[PDB]
């Protein structure tokens, strides 16, 4: 009547290898799969396993099967920034029985980046609704942003665009508030490159 | 023991 | 072509209220599920339908009351609504026979459900688009425009960019989960950011048209609005901008 | 010295008036040990035998869970199988399923079984070296080939060549002395004229376990099967059985028409006859 | 669609002394479907407690049932076994005999 998912969430390289592990409490279930669910979408099948089979494998994605300790695995080797979703683990005993899910857990396959040119711009709008917004763009993977510490400076979360056209593909962070003490010079907490950060 | 595992028609 | 339809695509009313979920599949399966997904990702299967007959129920706090006309309809009636009722419904579908010999269960878009205390606090978002600035221009020959929807609630909202009369994905890149305004509060509104990066090339040419297009999901055409106030009614909220040089 | 586990499935549609009926029974050899009855109100598996009322809770919710699985599955397939050969749905039908194993003095695995029947024909049944399958008909040939490709043998093969047999050593001794009783056939003969010159001679077998036994009549050097009529042997309830053979026989030499009556238990077969 | 009609079987557990207890058993077999309805008599009366045994089959998928009571047998009374089925035209009823 359990299974347990580990690690809630997981930040792998866009290179690297990520492996989520599950862990079942029946001892009688005898299918595992595995669901992709991209974007509170509706989650759908990557791969599953049952015979016995200690390792199904398909492309860039494999699972394993010891039963008899009671723990199922899925290893995403190949990681790509696609590949970036909430994962779920089920197990259910086959046939007319109920899928057991795991908490489930959030992959964030950070990119490669380019050739890393940091830095924060300052756009302004068309406007009615006040602020300017800052950009903290182009940065590379080891960049962590974290919050103001404001109740007026909104910051969003780090983010990936891939303008296909030119492979190329770029971090950013927004920040948006109301002060006339706003500007984009400190704007930003935190750790930022060391810092060549452009500051035009 | 009666079995673990029953297959669909 | 073929898949699991499930309407409406959000919903949103108070404690208390009536609703009902339906769905469909012309897969052509035998069976056919109803998951609850609450606040925190976690699945849980509340019924099944195996023509027509029903199998799984686990447990019945029996406001909650499906329903399966024939082999390929399937539908929840929900009674008197909780707070907790605050969840997303999936219906699927998969197909039981020749082992099942596949097994996999096909997922509908899922139906978004928020039942609030109080319908007075929900809100559309404002739509503000801003203009790259000619910083970055020249230090990169690229130009991201930021598009901010904010002061909304529920979070029921899809955003998307239009560039010259067709929607784009290439370039975007949209906040996954919004902020609250007020981290502090239950009834806070929401704010959500997204980024379009083109070339700067055209960026600088004004026959090119950008709309930030931000769909909120509201109420419908039976509530109580009562007040000096919009009515959230389910609504588009637009922006635009052009090239310049 | 041979031994067996076998469990029998039975559901049978009830069209309009609820879910199927379901009956389920397990036995060792010739004892009935465990049954499910869906009618009954326990809605748990029961014991028939003292040996496995032994078995501790685990057993037993264990037990009662797997064999209402086995019911829902029936019941999948009952639709299932209304499709497979175009059935109204107001019809009943019967879907019917046994398995098990055999084992030898040894109490190793000898054989494995596993069979299917839609309204009390062959359907699809696991062949003798539980990997390949044979079909009935058309429509379990559809059920073959996915059942292939889906692996199933693979499973109910570690079942029936592994746990089914664990299991069957596991009861055999905690039943030590139900299981391996051996209770020789009480016989004796009867008289009924008919006729009023021929007369049917009645060859008796009784209070015997297993139910496995011959019953010849003869020659007078070696049987005879004009009218040698016989029955199916019989429960009696207590755990043994029963059965007889019969001779209509000319008047005056029923003194030489013997009988002879074969069984485990019985140190040198009996023969038997009337003066 | 198959069916097969059941075949019956009327006797004792153990041998018929008048006075002393004994069991009167019932015992169907070979038939299909599964439905079937079973009494057993007492000098044309039908007996109440009555238990039977839990449905099985054959090698051939045939069902087989014991019906069954505790009856002490007697001088005057008979006693008979009634088994209806859909492949029966009229019950048919089968009277004890204690030498078959």
């Amino acid at each position: 009547e359990n299974v347990e998912q580990h690690p809630s969430t997981l930040s792998v390289q866009e290179g690297d290898s990520a492996v989520i592990k599950c862990t079942y409490s029946d001892s009688a279930s005898n299918y595992f799969p595995w669901y992709k669910q991209e974007l509170g979408k509706g989650p759908q099948l990557i791969i599953d396993i049952r015979s016995n089979v200690g390792e199904k494998k398909d492309q860039r994605i494999a699972v394993t099967l010891n039963k008899t300790a009671k723990h199922f695995s899925l290893h995403i080797t190949e990681t790509q920034p696609e590949d970036s979703a909430v994962y779920f683990c089920a197990a259910s005993r086959g046939g007319a029985q109920k899928l057991v899910f795991g908490q489930g857990t959030r992959l964030t396959i950070n990119p490669n980046i380019q050739n890393p040119d940091p830095a924060v711009y300052q756009l302004r709008d068309s406007k009615s609704s006040d602020k300017s917004v800052c950009l903290f763009t182009d940065f590379d993977s080891q960049t962590n942003v974290s919050q103001s510490k404001d109740s007026d400076v909104y910051i969003t979360d780090k983010c990936v665009l891939d303008m296909r056209s030119m492979d190329f593909k770029s971090n950013s962070a927004v920040a948006w508030s109301n002060k006339s003490d706003f500007a984009c010079a400190n704007a930003f907490n935190n750790s930022i490159i060391p810092e060549d950060t452009f500051f035009p | 023991f009666s079995g673990e595992y029953i297959p669909t028609v | 072509d073929t898949a699991v339809s499930q309407t409406p695509k959000y919903l949103v009313t108070q404690m208390g209220n009536d609703k009902s979920i339906k769905c469909e599949q012309n897969l052509g399966h035998d069976t056919m599920y109803w998951y609850k997904q609450d606040s925190k990702k976690f699945l849980k299967i509340m019924f099944s339908y195996n023509n027509k007959e029903l199998i799984i129920n686990e447990t019945v706090p029996n406001r909650f009351s499906p329903k399966s006309p024939d082999k390929a309809h399937l539908n929840l009636h929900i009674n008197s609504l909780e707070l907790g009722d605050s969840a997303v419904y999936f219906c699927a579908s998969s197909q039981l026979a020749g082992g099942p010999l596949y097994n996999e269960q096909f997922f509908g878009p899922g139906t978004r459900l928020t039942v609030l205390e109080d319908l007075k606090n929900v809100f559309p978002p404002e739509v503000a688009v801003f203009e790259p600035s000619e910083a970055e221009i020249s230090h990169t020959q690229k130009a991201t425009l930021v598009c901010l929807a904010t002061g909304f609630y529920p979070d029921h909202v899809e955003l998307s960019w239009w560039v010259n009369g067709k929607e784009v994905h290439s370039g975007v890149c949209t906040d996954p989960q919004p902020l609250k305004e007020q981290p502090a509060l239950n009834d806070s509104r929401y704010a959500l950011s997204s980024r379009l990066r083109v070339s700067a090339t055209f960026w600088q040419n004004p026959r090119n048209h950008f709309r930030c297009q931000v769909q909120f999901y509201g109420l419908s055409e039976n509530d109580e609005w009562t007040q000096d106030r919009a009515k959230p009614v389910t609504q588009i909220v637009s922006a635009e901008a052009w090239g310049r040089a | 010295g041979s031994h067996s586990m076998r469990y029998f499935f039975t559901s049978v549609s009830r069209p309009g008036r609820g879910e199927p009926r379901f009956i389920a029974v397990g036995y060792v050899d010739d004892t009935q040990f465990v049954r499910f009855d869906s009618d009954a109100a326990s809605q748990r598996m029961e014991p028939r035998a003292p040996w496995i009322e032994q078995e501790g809770p685990e057993y037993w919710d264990g037990e009662t869970r797997k064999v209402k699985a086995h019911s829902q599955t029936h019941r999948v397939d009952l639709g299932t199988l209304r499709g497979y050969y175009n059935q109204s749905e107001a019809g009943s039908h019967t879907v019917q399923r046994m398995y098990g194993c055999d084992v030898g003095s040894d109490w190793r695995f000898l054989r494995g079984y596993h069979q299917y029947a839609y309204d009390g024909k062959d359907y699809i049944a696991l062949k003798e070296d539980l990997r390949s399958w044979t079909a009935a008909d058309m429509a379990a040939q559809t059920t073959k080939h996915k059942w292939e490709a889906a692996h199933v043998a693979e499973q109910l093969r570690a079942y029936l060549e592994g746990t089914c047999v664990e299991w069957l050593r596991r009861y055999l001794e905690n039943g030590k002395e139900t299981l391996q009783r051996t209770d020789a056939p009480k016989t004796h003969m009867t008289h009924h004229a008919v006729s009023d010159h021929e007369a049917t001679l009645r060859c008796w077998a009784l209070s015997f376990y297993p139910a496995e036994i011959t019953l010849t009549w003869q020659r007078d050097g070696e049987d005879q099967t004009q009218d040698t009529e016989l029955v199916e042997t019989r429960p009696a309830g207590d755990g043994t059985f029963q059965k007889w053979a019969a001779v209509v026989v000319p008047s005056g030499q029923e003194q030489r028409y013997t009988c002879h009556v074969q069984h485990e238990g019985l140190p040198k077969p009996l023969t038997l006859r009337w003066e | 669609m198959i069916q097969r009609t059941p075949k019956i079987q009327v006797y004792s557990r153990h041998p018929a002394e008048n006075g002393k207890s004994n069991f009167l058993n019932c015992y169907v077999s070979g038939f299909h479907p599964s439905d079937i309805e079973v009494d057993l008599l007492k000098n044309g009366e039908r007996i109440e407690k009555v238990e039977h045994s839990d449905l099985s089959f054959s090698k051939d998928w045939s069902f087989y049932l014991l019906y069954y009571t505790e009856f002490t047998p007697t001088e005057k009374d008979e006693y008979a076994c009634r088994v209806n089925h859909v492949t029966l035209s009229q019950p048919k009823i089968v009277k004890w005999d204690r030498d078959m």
